[PDB]
């Protein structure tokens, strides 16, 4: 009838009667997934001690060379995390960082998680 | 003679060129007489970059060169690691499964960002606006399934990063169910517009001898009739299990371009719909624990991680287990030596991989015959004689992608 | 007389215009740069200073034909604007008059038309 | 401009503080998109979000319109002229917001044909991590640009600030000598 | 009877006549810093955004911090531009622009601290014919800053607009015509008060679309928004434009929508004369209350403009200029013919023979046009030949 | 007179090792040098525009504004600039260090033999 | 600018529709001639203005000068021999007064305008109309005849880009160092 060429408006008038859809962000931020790739952090066991045991499996994971990890010795002295080594020196160039998540899947202690804070 | 035409840059920083794609056109007060075509605006050194990292890990490489088809790029780099390692046979249903499903929603997700440029490069600003939110729709499930909106690294040699979260299957029924809708919504701005089809129809004329001689491939060859797609001759990744039709034109010309992306939209929610309908539960990555993935990322209180099951196993039982983390995750597979180029029918066309082993755990060679790469050399043909507005709608019609092309 | 108000709204219209382009070049910001100062085109440089042998000196326009007609036309159809308003005191005459000179130009426009004048843009 | 030579006093300040919320309430990008990070610009001005909230809809397309440069992918080598090219071609004040790792760093792509920044080519005012950073995180590094558009001194105290900001400067030990628990 | 009303204009003391002008100017400066935030915020509603909502209160401050800042802004004079019409044009688009609304009826007459005068700055024996002057000169200012901006994108903005003028102008001046013949008269209070019968919309309908398209073109509004086309020549004429004078271009282009608007409301609308659901209601056309349906009117104008930009994309000028030729001006010309003989039969008791004219014609036409458009062209197809590479077979 | 030179960088170590190499007297056929150090775009900008300088030396890698940027800067911006010699932190970058239009480029780690040869050749 | 000024002029000689048409009539024909101008002539291009026949300016301005001086002297005082105002005339509508005179003593005049613009548009017709033999190809007719335009250098190479020059006329290098004609459009003057 000629009128299918016109739909577009009809689209456009009807849009302008249901509500926006945008998210109220930064007052009211969206809901991002659970499983993105946040900020990395660095977790704690119960007892307050480091789970990161400065193995730098995540800096080595790492395609970016975002991560630089230094190991150094736990001793009663100073103990940081259990077992022998811990992360004394842990930087992450979060201009590097491409959030890919292989630095997780390489910790082997979960030291290294990915928030959902971006 | 000279004196009667100007030479202008449709440049690399121009609203209809992607910012880094430079159309030099010889115009006759505004007819394109030339159309030189000037690349690399977006080189980034993947393909050398790729040769310094290991396997799995190549793959974060991959996904940035045709970042609107990340999927794509990376199902093909996992096929020809796969290839190589002669695993093909080896992975598992639901990986194979996933991977059609995500490369089809990719699908829809790349044909929309197509269809919105486009759209906004003749004007239809509301194009944009209306292909972003169907693509939003999409990208949250991207999200939930990998945890990026784009660049994934979730489809890895073998199998996947990880497997679905258990919500994916009901957001992609959601997507099933809606996208239809969504999409017609879209359309009733532009199929039948009279304006949109006086702005594409009969323009970037294309023969299928024009496409069979620049190697052109994608919607731009299917609208010439010609049905192929690498997906029904040259199967691969099981698309042989499912029933779809190759989504073909008549025009020959931006507007039968335009519609077949439209309709592959269909075709790709019907494959979804398929692949839920044949998602059966089970393993993701290869049985073979030399060469699988070693991490299980599971979500917790502090955010998401290696599963504390796993931490337990190859930190306090599992000797082997710790050692296969341990060079998986760090040196990686080291593949058998040897060379196999593998196609895949990314939206924008047969997107090859040229993959070349050493026998090391770093690629030896990683080309990308990218499909925006060759369309490119369609924009003499498309743009010559025409007018510079018809030159835009052509040049937006082929959808090139510059980080594929340059990558 | 009957005229002063446009000529004061034209006055505070070219006030307020001239006014706002030496705004423009007095106030914000103000530094020299070569690059700044050069034409646009799309980030690469532009031409030598002597464009090119030739180059870009005469524009070819498509429509030609069409603005030729147009000068023709639009002042042909003036002679409608005093007829539309003195309709109905000018009589049966007037129309049948407008009625043969419109067809005149009605002949006029299906030559040009149907012999391809329009088609060429 | 004359705005700049106003004295020190209560019109200077005010004068700065209006402009500075003129300027950061009307920021208009330039259809500058590169990469990854140009299609996820475009995600933020789609509606899922709406970058023209903050009166940002104008993409500008034109340089000479555009106040700021989301440079939003990465500037390969035979790019950074003609980036350098867009940003002298835009008109005073402009700032530019290096979206991606790639923009800011040269992100994974630590190679030959990447530039490595744009700080190399272009002064940044903003860095933005992400890869390619989120829509919200766009709209966060633009309201931290929002924040510095606004506390923007003019003249006399433009001249002050610049003083002050690079006796300081002067001072900062470098990144490579901040050896911390480095051993 | 022979507006403009002796009685009403021309009488104004200097003082309030220039108050008069000072009100319409603001009024202007009004409508399009509304104009500016009301598009972006309808256009997000169109596209499901919120559009500027945070500057300001309810985003109110959006318009005028978007002027404000184009006014703080470095003033560019690019090298290799005509320097003196390169600082013109701005200026002579505003000129005009402004100048054309002085003709526009906002309301009937008021008896504004005695003084009785009209709800409108002047009008003009050939008012109408003034605006569509006053408008015609204002391309210049367009056409100009593409010259002489000496650049290729600027240059072909330019060229546009004038392809632009080449398209819309004959159409336009057609248009005026149905309604100078129902009117009898050009002033716009005459035309105003001829339609307190009925407005010529419902009357001169065909002239309304031509005259709706035509203006549509003449401001540059999408879908004819050629001389910009940001998707294909960056910017069009303003490029090489920035600050104040980019802003003087954009605030002529805004206020020759609300001119021709208001113009298509003063002679189609009844003008300021109130709706039909305030026709029956007493004082609706007296007092203020015209100003308010006036701008009522104006806005759903406004409100169309909008919409056009939020769902169609922009022709080809070229495809633009062979609607205006080959439709509109066709259209126009063979409508004035039918009205004519029309109101001549009518005068004449000819009566139904009319009827059977008019609706014929027309229906006549709503054929040949398609006939332009899907039965006799345009909805055609083809076929080609292969070359000597090899091509593959279609199946 | 003595010649001045500014040389910038955000990075105190390099701005000492450019002071280094070239001491108070490069070249004793030559002028005394006087060295005024800027850490900050804005800043090596406006000295600039003071003008008076022999030779300016901007670090290609400065962090919020790379020495290239700033050289084709100067370059566009003051009339009669002296000439630019760039600190390039990479081989590769020599292919912009071209583009920016410096008289010259040395790359780090700044050779203090190499970096005096090239002044010298600047301000000779 | 003068037709503007003449229109103005008009409008204050009390003769309104006059000048409102002088206006719109003359903004068209103006834009007109200015695309004929970038057409024929040239974009800004700056004509000498240089006497190319033997002292023909002098005598082009003597007689200008002497045939503008001599109109002047036959025009004279004139309006001090009785000034009529129009007001009798345009009292019912100066438009008003134009039709009647135009459709009841002008009747013939304003037909022959009719042949006028019939002339006009067949002289446009015969002497610009280009009829097929001179069409332009069609970009669909360009793409085929052995996949003409990109079967051949499929899309010309593009200019070169160096360092310190990427424009349009910068010749691409070959292998060997030499400067490859075919990236630098035809028309430009290398470089
Ligand atoms: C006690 C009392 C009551 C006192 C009242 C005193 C008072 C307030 C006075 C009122 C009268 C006035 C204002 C007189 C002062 C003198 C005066 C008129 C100065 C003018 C100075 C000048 C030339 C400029 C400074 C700013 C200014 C206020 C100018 C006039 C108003 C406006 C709105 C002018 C320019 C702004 C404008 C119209 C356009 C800006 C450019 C653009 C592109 C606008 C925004 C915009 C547009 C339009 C899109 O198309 C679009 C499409 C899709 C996505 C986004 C956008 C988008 O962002
Ligand atoms: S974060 Fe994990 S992988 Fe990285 S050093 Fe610590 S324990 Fe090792
Ligand atoms: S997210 Fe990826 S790039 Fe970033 S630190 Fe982790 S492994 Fe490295
Ligand atoms: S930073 Fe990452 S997402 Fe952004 S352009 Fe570069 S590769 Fe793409």
């Amino acid at each position: 009838k000629f009128l299918d060429a016109l739909a577009g408006f009809a689209v456009t008038l009807g849009s302008m009667f249901k509500k926006p859809i945008t998210e109220g962000y930064p007052e009211k931020p969206g809901p991002v997934a659970p499983r993105y790739h946040g900020r990395h952090q660095l977790n704690r066991y119960p007892d307050g001690l480091e789970k990161c045991i400065g193995c730098e499996l995540c800096a080595w994971a790492c395609p970016a060379d975002a991560i630089y990890v230094e190991g150094a010795d736990n001793t009663a002295d100073e103990r940081y995390s259990p077992g022998e080594r811990y992360g004394r020196v842990y930087q992450i160039n979060y201009l590097r960082c491409i959030g890919c998540g292989l630095c997780i899947e390489a910790c082997p202690t979960r030291a290294l998680t990915m928030t959902t804070e971006y | 003679q000279a004196g009667e035409r100007i030479v202008v840059n449709m440049g690399p920083q121009h609203p209809s060129t992607h910012g880094v794609l430079r159309l030099i056109l010889e115009i006759e007060g505004e007819i394109i007489t030339e159309a030189r075509c000037g690349i690399g605006y977006l080189h980034t050194g993947i393909e050398k970059n790729l040769e310094y990292r290991n396997w799995t890990q190549g793959v974060t490489f991959v996904t940035r060169m045709d970042y609107l088809s990340p999927f794509f790029n990376e199902t093909a780099y996992c096929l020809g690691v796969e290839k190589l390692l002669g695993i093909t046979d080896d992975i598992p249903e639901r990986a194979s499964v996933i991977r059609v499903m995500l490369m089809e929603l990719n699908r829809i997700s790349s044909h929309l960002v197509a269809l919105a440029t486009g759209g906004m490069e003749l004007g239809a600003m509301s194009a944009m606006f209306y292909g972003f939110r169907e693509r939003e729709e999409i990208l949250r499930v991207f999200e939930s399934i990998t945890g990026l909106r784009m660049n994934h690294a979730y489809i890895r040699p073998g199998g996947l990063a990880a497997d679905l979260p258990d919500d994916a299957i009901t957001q992609v029924r959601r997507l099933v169910e809606i996208l239809p809708k969504r999409l017609k919504d879209l359309e009733d701005l532009l199929n039948e517009n009279y304006i949109w089809k006086a702005r594409t129809v009969g323009v970037g004329y294309l023969d299928l001898t024009g496409c069979m001689a620049l190697g052109i491939t994608g919607p731009i060859l299917r609208s010439t009739g010609l049905p192929h797609d690498l997906r029904k001759a040259q199967p691969y990744c099981g698309y042989e299990n499912y029933e779809f039709d190759v989504i073909t034109d008549d025009r020959c010309d931006s507007y039968g371009r335009y519609i077949i992306r439209v309709k592959e939209m269909h075709e790709s929610v019907k494959i979804v719909e398929q692949c839920l309908a044949r998602l059966k539960p089970g393993p993701v990555m290869i049985s073979d624990k030399k060469l699988a993935w070693p991490a299980d990322l599971k979500l917790g209180p502090d955010g998401l991680g290696n599963s504390p099951e796993h931490i337990a196993k190859i930190m306090g039982r599992s000797m082997e287990g710790l050692i296969h983390h341990f060079k998986l995750v760090t040196e990686g597979i080291r593949v058998p030596p040897g060379q196999v180029y593998v196609a895949v029918e990314s939206p924008r066309g047969e997107l090859g991989v040229h993959m070349v082993s050493d026998g090391g755990t770093r690629p030896y060679r990683v080309h990308y015959r990218d499909p925006s790469f060759t369309n490119l050399q369609a924009v003499a043909a498309t743009c010559e004689g025409g007018m510079v507005a018809d030159a835009i709608a052509a040049v937006a019609s082929i959808d090139p992608v510059m980080g594929g092309v340059d990558r | 007389a009957l005229y002063t108000p446009i000529l004061i709204l034209g006055a505070i219209a070219a006030v307020f215009a001239v006014v706002s382009v030496g705004i423009a070049l007095v106030i914000g910001p103000r530094r020299f740069n070569r690059s700044k100062l050069e034409a646009y085109e799309c980030g690469i440089d532009p031409l030598p200073p002597v464009a090119a042998g030739l180059t870009g000196q005469r524009i070819p326009i498509r429509y030609y034909l069409i603005a030729m007609l147009f000068i023709v036309f639009d002042i042909e159809i003036v002679f409608l604007y005093p007829w539309a308003v003195a309709f109905d005191s000018l009589g049966l005459f007037a129309v049948i008059e407008m009625l043969l000179f419109m067809l005149t130009v009605f002949v006029a426009y299906a030559y040009v038309w149907r012999r391809g004048g329009l088609n060429w843009d | 401009g004359l705005e700049e030579r106003l004295p020190g006093g209560i019109l200077l300040s005010t004068v700065e503080t209006v402009a500075g919320y003129v300027r950061k309430g009307s920021l208009w990008p330039a259809t500058f998109g590169l990469a990854c990070c140009a299609i996820e610009m475009m995600s933020t001005a789609g509606p899922r979000f709406d970058i023209a909230r903050f009166g940002m809809e104008r993409f500008s397309a034109t340089p000479r319109q555009a106040d700021l440069m989301i440079v939003a992918g990465r500037v390969s080598q035979k790019m950074a002229p003609v980036l350098r090219q867009i940003y002298d071609q835009m008109v005073e004040p402009k700032w530019v917001l290096a979206m991606g790792v790639c923009a800011s760093s040269g992100g994974m792509f630590n190679n030959y044909a990447v530039v490595q920044g744009v700080d190399h080519v272009v002064p940044v005012d903003i860095y933005l991590p992400g890869c390619p950073p989120r829509p919200e995180m766009l709209l966060h590094a633009i309201l931290k640009l929002h924040d510095k558009i606004q506390q923007m001194p003019l003249g006399v105290n433009r001249e002050e600030a610049i003083r002050e900001a690079e006796q300081a400067a002067l001072a900062v030990p470098p990144t490579i000598e901040l050896k911390g628990l480095l051993r | 009877m022979t507006h403009p009303d002796p009685t009403l204009f021309g009488h104004d003391p200097w003082w309030l006549m220039l108050a008069k002008a000072v009100a319409i100017f603001v009024f202007l400066l009004l409508t399009v810093l509304s104009a500016i935030l009301i598009e972006r915020k309808l256009l997000g509603r169109m596209q499901m955004r919120f559009g500027p909502n945070r500057v300001g209160p309810a985003g109110l401050l959006q318009s005028l911090a978007d002027g404000i800042k184009l006014a703080l802004k470095e003033g560019l004079v690019p090298a290799g531009v005509d320097k003196p019409i390169y600082l013109l044009a701005p200026v002579i688009s505003v000129i005009p622009a402004f100048v054309a609304f002085s003709v526009i009826p906002l309301g009937g007459a008021v008896s504004v601290f005695g003084h009785r005068t009209p709800l409108q700055l002047t009008d003009l024996p050939v008012a109408v014919l003034f605006i569509l002057a006053a408008t015609s000169i204002g391309v210049y200012g367009i056409v100009l800053a593409g010259w002489a901006s000496g650049s290729t994108y600027p240059l072909l903005g330019g060229l546009r607009s004038s392809a632009q003028v080449v398209s819309y102008e004959i159409a336009m001046g057609l248009s005026f015509v149905a309604v100078f013949l129902y009117a009898g008269t050009m002033s716009t209070s005459g035309i105003v008060a001829a339609q307190d019968r009925t407005w010529f919309v419902f009357l001169l309908l065909p002239s309304f679309l031509v005259y709706v398209v035509s203006m549509v073109g003449e401001t540059n509004r999408a879908p004819f928004d050629l001389p910009e086309a940001e998707g294909e020549l960056v910017g069009g004429f303003h490029t090489e434009y920035s600050s104040l004078k980019f802003a003087m271009f954009m605030l002529a282009e805004y206020v020759n929508m609300t001119t021709v608007s208001a113009l298509a409301t003063t002679m189609f609308l009844g003008g300021w004369h109130a709706p039909f659901p305030f026709n029956l209601i007493d004082g609706a056309n007296s007092g203020w209350w015209p100003l308010l349906w006036f701008t009522a009117k104006v806005w759903t104008f406004m409100f169309l403009y909008f919409w056009l930009r939020a769902t169609l994309p922009r022709l080809r000028y070229d495809q633009f200029m062979a609607l205006g030729w080959k439709v509109l001006i066709p259209v126009s010309l063979l409508w004035i013919m039918v009205v004519a003989i029309t109101r001549s039969l009518r005068q004449h008791g000819e009566g139904t023979w009319a009827a059977w004219l008019l609706t014929a014609a027309v229906v006549v036409v709503v054929a040949l046009i398609w006939g332009l458009a899907t039965s006799l062209r345009r909805r055609t197809v083809q076929p080609p030949p292969p070359q000597s590479t090899g091509a593959y077979p279609v199946p | 007179a003595p010649l001045r030179i500014l040389v910038y960088s955000d990075n105190p170590r390099t701005r000492e090792q450019v002071r280094l190499a070239l001491g108070k007297r490069i070249h004793p056929e030559l002028p005394e040098i006087e060295y005024v150090d800027v850490a900050t775009a804005p800043m090596a900008i406006s000295q600039m525009d003071a003008g008076g300088f022999d030779l300016a030396i901007l670090d290609g890698e400065a962090t919020p504004a790379g020495g290239m940027g700033v050289a084709k800067q100067v370059k566009d911006e003051i009339d009669d600039c002296p000439p630019i010699l760039v600190l390039t932190g990479r081989a590769d970058d020599a292919w912009l260090a071209k583009w920016s239009r410096a008289e010259a480029a040395v790359p780090h780690p700044i050779d203090p033999i190499r970096l005096s040869d090239a002044v010298v050749s600047l301000l000779r | 600018c003068t037709m503007i000024s003449l229109a103005v002029l008009y409008i204050a000689q009390d003769a309104p529709f006059l000048g409102v048409v002088q206006i719109v009539v003359y903004t068209g024909a103006v834009m007109m001639l200015f695309l004929f101008v970038l057409m024929l002539i040239g974009v800004d291009l700056t004509e000498s203005l240089v006497e190319t026949i033997k002292g023909h300016r002098i005598a082009a301005l003597i007689a200008g000068a002497g045939f503008g001086i001599l109109v002047i002297a036959g025009i004279g005082n004139v309006s001090v021999a009785g000034f009529s105002g129009l007001a009798a005339a345009n009292s019912g509508g100066n438009v008003e007064g134009l039709a009647a005179l135009i459709f009841t003593r002008y009747l013939w005049a304003f037909e022959l305008t009719s042949a006028l613009l019939i002339t006009a548009a067949l002289g446009a017709m015969v002497l610009a109309h280009r009829e097929r033999f001179e069409r332009r190809k069609t970009q669909r007719e360009l793409a085929i005849e052995r996949f003409q335009t990109g079967g051949h250098p499929t899309p010309l190479p593009n200019p070169g880009v160096y360092a310190r020059h990427n424009s349009v006329d910068v010749p691409a290098r070959l292998p060997d160092g030499s400067e490859s004609p075919l990236s630098v459009s035809t028309i430009l003057p290398h470089r």
